């Protein structure tokens, strides 16, 4: 029974042979064993794990277990390889995939990783000093926490300070008045949070455009218990007009962004209703 | 050390089986299945330790992560405002 | 976890037999697989402390790029 094996490891050691000398349950468990070993032992000593992995695909559940062996025992960029390799390596090809994909989606750091995040999360869908306003600060970041939780806009006291809030920003949003030629002389994915800086912020555009699509993401999703008062809607109705005139007053072509913004507003309504 | 202690036990069950499917007398087998047992919890405990070893190692690599994730970010701060600050002096 | 449930199948295994040639192959393979897992073990331990050193590698790196970083905000 070890002599079984032993011939085995002598048949891989090259696919002909290999095909030759393997020559009903228990030879493959053998086999699984053998390929086991032989991949153990190549990740003692990259390539060679991707021609042994095309051997088990030219064979044939054991490259699933064999890949997820192989991922759990590297550190970083060979992982991302064998990734490429994956997505190269398709054929239609179940659990093991996502448990192989949650490994690694948990094993990973989400900051110089985000990229690699994407291309799993696709992988998946494939399958299936200076002085500081203080005050400005945490009134600005209160409105992002009620931007994260759009359920807590229901109630008196948050809706009041919602309302406090946004009409505050809102006025200083309609009081800098950029009125910006200097754009024709690593990318940021969240926001900075970040006393110290809050007002290069705000002599830029497109933080204040992320800013104002988010109100129009928040009150397009209010339009769709969870009554609402007539004064807020009238209230809702005013403040969509003004962010629509803000975001055409944004020095780059501001008529045609809020135009592509209104259509895709309405195709967002028209995607709700379905679900 | 641990892991060659683990395969000299598997090989001391491996030759206690092959002693079992030879003889295949009563107190020989019960001679063998208290050697087997033993060998059996010192494999459950090389089980243990080995378990214990990978949960300290990867909340060992997990705070470091974290560290390394806080530090990148006050990076990002301070290379975005490099960039703006180059953006306003190219303007002016 | 499941090395404890299959240390309990070889267990279960081995008070079948010895109360057959077929249940001796089935311990073999039950023994060459928690061999193999326990060389796994060891493995990730290894990729865990490469990783360790791969962040205190990169940690040092930040720092260099700050202190770079610095300078050329008073520069400009």
């Amino acid at each position: 029974l070890p002599e079984a094996r032993t011939r085995f490891t002598k048949s891989t050691r090259n696919i002909k042979p290999l095909l030759s000398t393997f020559s009903e349950n228990e030879k493959k468990c053998t086999l699984d064993q053998a390929f086991r070993g032989i991949l153990e032992e190549e990740i003692i000593n990259e390539n060679v794990l991707a021609i042994i992995s095309l051997a088990i695909g030219g064979v044939t559940s054991t490259p699933f277990v064999l890949l997820g062996d192989v991922l759990d025992c590297l550190p970083l960029d060979q992982c991302d390889t064998i990734f490429t390799f994956v997505e190269k390596n398709v054929a239609t090809w179940k659990n093991y995939l996502l448990r192989m994909c949650n490994d690694l989606l948990r094993r990973l750091s989400k900051s110089q990783n985000t990229v690699f995040c994407g291309r799993i999360q696709l992988f998946l869908a494939r399958l299936f000093s200076i002085p500081i306003d203080y005050n400005l600060y945490r009134k600005f970041w209160s409105l992002q926490d009620y931007f994260r939780n759009p359920v807590q806009c229901y109630e008196k006291i948050s809706w009041k300070t919602f309302l406090k809030y946004s009409e505050e920003v809102l006025a200083v949003f309609k009081s800098y008045k950029l009125d910006d030629k200097m754009e024709e002389l690593v990318y940021f994915a969240k926001f900075l949070t970040s006393e110290k800086l809050m007002d290069l912020q705000l002599s830029d555009s497109n933080f204040r455009r992320h800013i104002l699509l988010q109100y129009l993401i928040l009150f397009q999703y209010l339009k769709g218990n969870y009554v609402l008062t007539d004064e807020q809607s009238l209230w809702i109705e005013d403040t969509t007009k003004s962010v629509y005139q803000l975001l055409s007053e944004n020095p780059p072509d501001g008529e045609r962004f809020s135009k592509m913004v209104e259509h895709i507003l309405n195709t967002e309504e028209n995607w709700n209703s379905w679900k | 050390r641990d892991y060659e202690l683990y395969k000299y036990t598997c090989q001391e069950l491996q030759r206690l089986m092959a002693e079992i499917q030879d003889l295949k007398v009563a107190i020989e087998i019960e001679e063998r299945r208290i050697q087997s047992c033993v060998h059996f919890m010192t494999l459950k405990k090389l089980n243990r330790l080995a378990h214990i070893r990978l949960k300290k190692g990867r909340d060992q690599t997990h705070e470091a992560k974290q560290k390394v994730d806080a530090y990148h970010l006050q990076l990002q701060n301070l290379l975005y405002e490099v960039m703006h600050l180059q953006k306003e002096i190219t303007k002016c | 976890a499941g090395d404890d449930r299959r240390i309990n199948l070889l267990v279960k295994s081995f008070i079948k037999w010895c109360n057959g040639y077929s249940q001796y192959q089935r311990m073999l393979s039950t023994l060459s697989q928690c061999e193999f897992s326990m060389g796994k073990t060891l493995l990730v331990y290894d990729m865990n402390l490469r990783e360790m050193e791969n962040y205190e590698k990169i940690y040092k790196e930040i720092e260099c790029s700050i202190a770079g970083a610095h300078e050329k905000i008073a520069e400009c």
